[PDB]
């Protein structure tokens, strides 16, 4: 079965929600922030769950033993985010420090070319399994490949500017087709993490 | 502003000679303008003290810190406590020929209040 | 005391409560940070105000004594000489709390002050000796504009921060709280009404069934 609630106003507060609740193994909560700013599809990652994370481990580790480790590392880079939001509206960003600013920069990326998505398309309508690990890994390597470099010790605003077209593939990465196939594009997943790592070996110079 | 690179002076000649000695100042025949108003005792009014403040403040961004004789501000005293702004810097700079009281300054009076 | 609303937007009320009283408890510390350096850059001009003001003395007696060794004028030479500057400066950079603050870099250029002002045979060696007391005298004194100019920026950054900290303190956290138990006593208003309701119900219901049952037992 696969319900569907109507939020009344209150979407936690009316009964049939609450009724829901108790009973039901995932939630997909809706925000209206994210409709407001048209953010498709529109789902609150703070207040949701999925309790088949645990069972799904045996399916993945024989077909993608490194799925859940990059899940939790993108929730926890998710979460992290919104945490600072508070303080830098209410203050500004003028003391943040450069291992900051990377997740920032890096959670704002995830959410507009990971979690953003729409079907009225034909390169993204059905986005594979395959092709979402290989974006979730690029993603989590590209963020820890910043880390690494300004722990190396680097001022990151300048970095940012050597780095420059390494940010703009990942971005364009929602773009390989599948009909292209299954093994035409993790080709071309593995030529641009391998250009990644050279770039930014090369750039700390 | 990296155009605050200049020094402007606004003091009697026993220091202007020093100061350009030391190297600070140059002339500047664009302008045919040297970096002070030289002052001369008895002889120099307090509307020329005042109009080159403003010029030197509000008509030139090149002055970074202004030094003026404690006598000669007191010429433009009300003029220089009312004008209160970082860029030029101000400082009354002790003066030759007086021994300079390090208490007459406008800057210092804001220091004067909330020890 | 607003425009009163009365629906169920009391969870939007108390999560504005919570944002407010973070900015205040953070901002009541960013206060104190910057009050610190203030104190600090405070007594670090003071003291040396009228230490400078002596030096600066003491160097202009050193040259007076100077200028009169080789028994001739030499400001009216000096003031059409000097065509080069060295004791410029240069805007530094320093974050000290996250708050800009523009000081000052003594750019020294020790390699020319003054082009052909010595060597006339009979004083180019008396102005040699009291010239780098000047030099490094206004290097001493481009500090203390530096710390002027810090002085200025910072009272007027926790004038405003404190400011700011007590208009949030005073005339909005009341106000969002007695808005809170406005919505409070109006929700319990309404429940008491469909309570009474319900009752009503529930005594029609139970009188006609009394009638029904008294009537039965013939």
């Amino acid at each position: 079965i696969v319900a569907a609630v109507s939020p009344a106003g209150g979407d936690f507060s009316d009964p049939v929600t609450t009724a829901t609740l108790g009973i039901t193994q995932v939630f997909w909560g809706l925000d209206k922030k994210l409709a407001q700013r048209k953010h498709f599809p529109s789902i609150n990652t703070s207040v949701s769950y999925s309790k088949y994370t645990n069972v799904l481990n045996k399916f993945y580790d024989s077909n993608y033993p490194e799925f859940p480790v990059l899940r939790d590392r993108m929730k926890e880079i998710l979460s992290n985010a919104e945490e600072l939001e508070q303080v830098v509206q209410l203050v500004g960003k003028s003391a943040l420090s450069d291992s900051d600013k990377i997740t920032l920069d890096v959670a704002t990326l995830i959410k507009e070319d990971f979690l953003q998505q729409n079907g009225y398309s034909t390169y993204d309508a059905f986005c594979p399994i395959w092709k979402t690990f290989d974006m979730m890994r690029a993603f989590i390597s590209y963020h820890d490949e910043a880390q690494k470099a300004v722990a190396n010790g680097a001022n990151w605003s300048k970095l940012a500017d050597s780095t420059g077209d390494v940010k703009h593939a990942v971005s364009s990465s929602k773009f390989f087709e599948p009909s292209r196939g299954e093994k035409e594009v993790h080709g071309e997943f593995e030529k641009l993490l391998s250009t990644m790592q050279e770039r930014f070996a090369e750039s700390t110079d | 502003a990296e155009k605050r690179t200049l020094i402007a002076v606004i003091a009697d000649e026993d220091t202007t000679t020093g100061l350009l000695l030391a190297g600070i100042g140059q002339i500047t025949p664009e302008t045919q303008e040297k970096n002070f108003f030289v002052y001369q005792e008895g002889k120099t009014t307090k509307e020329e003290i005042t109009d080159k403040f403003n010029h030197f403040t509000e008509e030139r961004d090149d002055i970074a810190i202004l030094l003026i004789n404690q006598h000669i501000a007191e010429n433009i005293r009300a003029r220089v406590d009312s004008f209160t702004n970082a860029f030029p810097a101000i400082l009354e700079i002790p003066s030759k020929d007086h021994p300079y009281d390090p208490e007459k300054d406008s800057v210092l009076k804001r220091v004067r209040k909330l020890f | 005391e607003q425009v009163f609303p009365t629906r169920m937007t009391l969870g939007l009320m108390k999560t504005k409560l919570k944002g407010a009283n973070q900015g205040y408890s953070l901002l009541k510390r960013k206060s104190e940070a910057l009050t610190k350096r203030f104190r600090d850059i405070t007594k670090r001009i003071d003291d040396a105000k009228q230490k400078m003001g002596r030096v600066m003395q003491t160097a202009a007696f050193s040259l007076a004594e100077v200028s009169y060794a080789t028994g001739e004028n030499i400001g009216y030479q000096v003031q059409e000489s000097v065509s080069t500057a060295r004791f410029k400066v240069r805007a530094r950079q320093e974050n000290v709390s996250g708050v800009y603050l523009s000081q000052f870099e003594s750019y020294i250029d020790p390699e020319i002050n003054d082009f052909r002002l010595t060597g006339l045979g009979r004083g180019g060696q008396q102005v040699q000796r009291a010239k780098e007391i000047y030099s490094r005298a206004v290097e001493t004194l481009v500090e203390l504009a530096s710390l002027q100019t810090a002085f200025i920026i910072l009272d007027e950054v926790i004038k405003v921060t404190n400011r700011r900290v007590n208009a949030i303190e005073h005339v909005i956290i009341p106000r969002t709280e007695n808005t809170i138990a406005y919505i409070n006593s109006e929700l319990d208003e309404l429940d008491r009404e469909e309570f009474y309701r319900l009752k009503k119900v529930q005594e029609k219901k139970q009188n006609e069934t009394a009638k029904l049952d008294a009537e039965m037992k013939l």
